[PDB]
RNA sequence: AGUAGAAACAAGGCC
RNA sequence: GGCCUGCU
């Protein structure tokens, strides 16, 4: 209501008048931007000259009742002066501070909903784990990549459209939104803000950050995932490496690409290796993705891909089937066959055996950006329909199965030099090496497979020797389609066989898998592949002396166990925790074992509390001759490489980290055995063995004060609690004995 | 290498044999409007300063 | 902001519309909307000038 | 002008009152901008489905849009045209040419008959001055690139 | 004098 | 002397 009577009071004078009638609706941008400042050539310059000056700030009129003319002690925080070309008063920072500490209060609750995505990006790092650093070249290429986490696929129009109409619905427009999904997200937008009290403006920026895509080019080198990009400055250097794993939603997709990616890796470098059956083996067990082992999601994500089928089979898990053929995967549905070991000659006049099916058989063929169904017989080919996307992905189809058809007018067009002989002098896979040879081109296989005749039923599209279609005449038996999916996803995992070569077979006698089938396209991971391999302990690396320090205990754990509590002495004073000690500084060996000592001793007194953890992780501090002493430690330091890793008392930490989950130990980035459940396993939330002379009652309590720090607790006294910061910035309380 | 007196050698003629060349084959309008630009420069006065 | 209409008409229009939606269904009443629409008038007598 | 009830009074001139209850609200001629605002307003406070082309008008009591045109070619072609173009019409379609032919759709005229007899005199002396002029069959023949715009830089 | 370098500052405008 | 400016 009150828009009108302003708007006549405005209208009322001469000037406002003239102005408000004259110009036009189009002109409101240039008559908002009309100033006669000019912009700062020089920014940093005037700031630095400005703020010596008193009144360097202009604020709303509101801040003449709103904040005193002078604070306490008497300095001006804002004065009558006006600015130049706007009633905003002079005001100094002063009054900014005096805002801070004195200003109107609120409930700033909505906060980090309207700012979710940078709310979201702490949340990311807060939880995020870390791993050993290593030195090695990065070869930093140049891509461009996704700089937004959590982009929700839209342009910046369909993007603006839509924030215009979530925020702004009488002012959409003309323009009427198309996609579901946009009503989708449109709908899940409003009713979350079916009622908000922040301004419009602000909701529409938020979702206008949180909606639109943004790209850059950067020099990435390993991840290219939003969530590895945005962390870019911390797991990328000239020398230097990182492991990071970010502790945000562990997509489905971007763990089962990471999978995919190392799948193709590892496969490509066993197969030159020498034994690639037993390194597959050993670096499948010893290695990782997005900080979670390759066999965890192995046994879990069921994923179809050659590679990643292979990576399932050689763990001895149940194995997927349905035959591929050069890098497509064949699923056979009618009819029977037998091979026959027979003799022919080529093109080229060079003689060959190879083995030809009988019968009538159907295939459903799948593939990365392809797809097709097949209908053949013996050394015949009856029918090809084919559903690429591309027009390449099309030829690629129909030369497989071309070559898949066993057809004469195939083997009387190979020619040149095609040697079945691999880089280790390994003869080759016949099929794989002519579908290698027809992949450069397969113009003579175009001109001398056949012509027939066409019903012209349905309309269909002719074939193309060199994008020519031709509809009423066309390549025998081959059609032209165009599907969304193939017929059906197979349903049978099955066993199988292994050569040294890693020929995989199947119970029959077929063959089933082989390395010449994985793709060899190179992709970029999406989460950091933690190739562990080089990545080594030498030949007794901390990999070695430490990591396997820690993997004696656990195989001997039954006995330690039991000799941790009756004669620990004899358990401490032994000659499995030398080699760990010599790392330990001379210096604070005792202080470091005065103080586990206590903690274990404590933490038998007490009923009620033990941490296999913790008693695993302190044992090889406690074999030095114990000094006595007063202080605490946060950390336990140990050197490796010069440089001292610091292994943190209470919690995880990169050198030393226990998932909950699968329940693996891990040390350094190696796995050191599975660690197995105490039913004696206090459940309590109490830990006795953090604190030297203190308990660890639970989580904090705003009633016992501000948070001590460690280093100043000898003030307390018997039966003090208090309130102790501690670890990776974690309040608890604590209780004295 | 690098070139010498960039600016001082690309005549607005040139530009409009470009934009002529360019414009091939389209709507008269735009070939219009697209040309005003350097027939305007061509005709420049610099003036000449504080002085 | 996009149109070619006078700032005071598009002002007055979206007034206008405005206070017919709310009076249609919303708050405002028949005194409110009799007091809207003679400012209006008004408002376009003092623009028609 | 519409009142407390579905009715209107259809007064001739100069007949206002306090309830003034418009019983139409002109959308034609307000400019594209004005026009999609008030079509947004009002189909989101009764929640209809927008026309995709802008209206001419609206109908309050029975709450759909009305389109009126005005035809030199054959009425009939236009007309489909129209209905074609506005897709799942909800919205009542008008038409009026020149030399009196009318239609709409389901012949559902909801208006007082003297309005369209006013009208049907309104074009009817405008064709008399148009044919007094001799303009009439240049607008006949013109209608066909008067849709399509040129720019003419 | 001094800064500074192809032209300036070493205070300027108005009542 | 007073007012006003410290990229106009």
């Amino acid at each position: 209501m009150e828009r009108i009577k302003e708007l006549r009071d405005l209208m009322s004078q001469s000037r406002t008048r003239e102005i408000l009638t004259k110009t036009t609706v189009d002109h409101m941008a240039i008559i908002k931007k009309y100033t006669s400042g000019r912009q700062e050539k020089n920014p940093a310059l005037r700031m630095k000259w400005m703020m010596a000056m008193k009144y360097p700030i202009t604020a709303d009129k509101r801040i003449m009742e709103m904040i005193p003319e002078r604070n306490e002690q008497g300095q001006t925080l804002w004065s009558k002066t006006n600015d130049a070309g706007s009633d905003r008063v002079m005001v100094s920072p002063l009054a900014v501070t005096w805002w801070n500490r004195n200003g109107p209060t609120t409930s700033a609750v909505h906060y980090p909903k309207i700012y979710k995505t940078y709310f979201e990006k702490v949340e990311r790092l807060k939880h995020g784990t870390f791993g050993p650093v290593h030195f090695r070249n990065q070869v930093k290429i140049r891509r461009r990549v996704d700089i937004n986490p959590g982009h929700a696929d839209l342009s910046a129009k369909e993007a603006q459209d839509v924030i215009m109409e979530v925020v702004f619905p009488n002012e959409v427009g003309a323009r009427i939104l198309t996609s579901e999904s946009q009503l989708t997200i449109t709908k899940e937008k409003k009713e979350e803000l079916q009622d908000c009290k922040i301004s419009p403006l602000m909701v529409a920026y938020m979702l206008e950050r949180e909606l639109v895509r943004k790209t850059r080019f950067l020099p990435v080198a390993g991840g290219t995932s939003s969530v590895y990009i945005e962390v870019l400055h911390l797991t990328q250097g000239t020398c230097w490496e990182q492991m990071y794993t970010p502790g945000g939603e562990v997509r489905n997709d971007d763990v089962d690409q990471s999978l995919i990616i190392a799948a193709r890796n590892i496969v490509r470098r066993a197969t030159v290796s020498a034994d690639p059956l037993a390194s597959l083996l050993e670096m499948c067990h010893s290695t990782q993705i997005g900080g979670i082992r390759m066999v965890d999601i192995l046994r879990q994500n069921p994923t179809e891909e050659q590679a990643v089928d292979i990576c399932k089979a050689a763990m001895g898990l149940r194995i997927s089937s349905s035959f591929s053929f050069g890098g497509f995967t064949f699923k056979r549905t009618s009819g029977s066959s037998v091979k026959r070991e027979e003799e022919v000659l080529t093109g080229n006049l060079q003689t060959l055996k190879i083995r030809v099916h009988e019968g009538y058989e159907e295939f459903t063929m799948v593939g990365r950006r392809a797809t097709a169904i097949l209908r053949k017989a013996t050394r015949r080919l009856i029918q090809l329909i084919v559903s690429g996307r591309d027009e390449q992905s099309i030829a690629e189809a129909i030369i497989v199965a071309m070559v898949f058809s066993q057809e004469d007018c195939m083997i009387k067009a190979v020619r040149g030099d095609l040697n079945f002989v691999n880089r280790a002098n390994q003869r080759l896979n016949p099929m794989h090496q002519l579908l290698r040879h027809f992949q450069k081109d397969a113009k003579v296989l175009f001109q001398n497979w056949g012509i027939e005749p066409i019903d012209n039923v349905m309309g269909m599209i002719g074939i193309l020797p060199d994008m020519t279609p031709s509809t009423e005449m066309s390549m025998r038996g081959v059609r032209v389609s165009k599907m969304g999916v193939d017929e059906y996803s197979s349903t049978e995992r099955v066993v199988v066989s292994i050569d040294r070569f890693l020929r995989v077979r199947d119970q029959r006698g077929n063959v089933l898998l082989s390395p010449e089938e994985v793709s060899e396209t190179q992709g970029t991971e999406k989460l950091t592949i933690t190739y562990s391999s080089s990545m080594m302990w030498e030949v007794n690396g901390p990999e070695s002396v430490l990591v396997n320090t820690y993997q004696w205990i656990i195989r001997n754990w039954e006995t330690v166990k039991i000799q941790w509590s009756q004669n620990p002495t004899m358990l401490y004073n032994k000659m499995e925790f030398e080699p760990f000690q010599s790392l330990v500084p001379k210096a604070a060996r005792g202080q470091y074992s005065g103080f586990v000592r206590t903690l274990f001793q404590q933490m038998r007194d007490v009923l009620g509390t033990f941490d296999t953890v913790q008693i695993i992780k302190l044992l090889p501090f406690a074999a030095a001759p114990p000094k006595q002493s007063r202080m605490q430690f946060s950390s336990l330091t140990v050197n490796v490489r010069g440089s001292g890793m610091r292994i943190l008392v209470r919690g995880n930490s990169p050198v030393f980290n226990y998932n909950k989950a699968t329940k693996r130990l891990t040390v350094l980035g190696k796995d050191a055995g599975a660690l197995t459940e105490d039913p004696d396993e206090g459940t309590a939330g109490v830990e006795s063995a953090v604190l030297r002379g203190f308990l660890i009652l639970g989580k904090e309590d705003r009633r016992y004060g501000p948070a001590l720090s460690i280093n100043e607790l000898s003030n307390l006294a018997k039966g003090e609690k208090a309130n102790v910061l501690i670890g990776q910035g974690d309040v608890v309380l604590v209780m004295k004995r | 290498g690098d070139n010498t007196k960039w600016n001082e050698n690309q005549n607005p003629r040139m530009f409009l044999a470009m934009i002529t060349y360019i414009t091939r084959n389209q709507p008269e309008w735009f070939r219009n409007v697209l040309s005003i630009a350097p027939i305007m420069f061509s005709n420049k006065m610099a003036r000449l300063g504080k002085g | 902001p996009v149109g070619i209409s006078s700032m005071v008409e598009a002002m007055v229009s979206r007034a206008r519309i405005d206070a017919r939606i709310d009076f249609e269904s919303g708050r405002i009443k028949k005194e409110e909307f009799a007091e809207i629409m003679k400012i209006c008038s008004t408002i376009e007598e003092l623009r028609r000038q | 002008f519409i009142n407390e009830r579905g009715e209107s009074i259809i007064v001739e001139s100069g007949d206002p009152n306090a309830l003034l209850k418009h019983r139409f609200e002109i959308i034609e001629g307000r400019d594209r901008t004005m026009a999609w605002t008030v079509v947004n307003s009002i189909c989101n406070t009764t929640g209809a489905e927008k026309p995709k082309f802008l209206p001419a008008l609206y109908d309050y009591k029975e709450n759909r849009f009305i389109e009126i045109g005005v035809t030199r070619r054959e009425v009939h072609i236009y007309y489909l045209e129209k209905a074609n173009k506005i897709k799942s019409e909800k919205t009542h379609i008008h038409i009026f040419s020149f030399t009196g032919e009318e239609m709409a759709t389901k012949a559902d005229y909801t208006l007082d008959e003297e309005s369209r007899a006013r009208i049907k005199t309104r074009l009817f002396t405008i064709r008399q001055e148009m044919a007094s002029r001799g303009l009439w069959d240049s607008f006949r023949q013109s209608e066909r690139g008067e849709e399509t715009i040129e720019e003419r830089f």
